[PDB]
C-alpha cells in the first residue's frame, strides 16, 4: 500500500 | 490517552491506534525543506550505512516518548519541543527521505 516515503511523511510530518 | 500534541498526532498518524510506540518525532518544516536534507551534510547512519544526511539548520521538532506508566490501548506521551539539525536516511527516485535516523 503506502511507499518508504509515503510512510515516513505519515509518521514524521507535521508542517 | 490524554489530550497533548503527542497522544493525538500519535493517534490521528495511526501510530497508536493498534499499540503504543515507544517514540516518535514530528518535524515542523514543510515537506520540501525537509526532503531538502537529502542533498546536504552527507553523514554515516547509525547502521554504519552512508547514505544518511543532517541538515545544515536546526529544525522545529515535537519528541514525543512514551511515559514510564504507559500501556496499552492507553497510550500516554511527554511531549518535548525542541530546535535541532535532523539527520535522515534516503533512498529512490526522487531521493527523498526514508527513515528518520536521529536529530542533534
Amino acid at each position: 500500500k503506502e511507499t518508504a516515503a509515503a510512510k515516513f511523511e505519515r509518521q514524521h510530518v507535521d508542517s | 490517552s490524554s489530550s497533548n500534541y503527542c497522544n493525538q498526532m500519535m493517534k490521528s498518524r495511526n501510530l497508536t491506534k493498534d499499540r503504543c510506540k515507544p517514540v516518535n518525532t514530528f518535524v515542523h518544516e514543510s515537506l520540501a525543506d525537509v526532503q531538502a536534507v537529502c542533498s546536504q551534510k552527507n553523514v554515516a547512519c547509525k547502521n554504519g550505512q552512508t547514505n544518511c544526511y543532517q541538515s545544515y539548520s536546526t529544525m522545529s521538532i515535537t519528541d514525543c516518548r512514551e511515559t514510564g506508566s504507559s500501556k496499552y490501548p492507553n497510550c500516554a506521551y511527554k511531549t518535548t519541543q525542541a530546535n535541532k539539525h535532523i539527520i535522515v536516511a534516503c533512498e529512490g527516485n526522487p531521493y527523498v527521505p526514508v527513515h528518520f535516523d536521529a536529530s542533534v
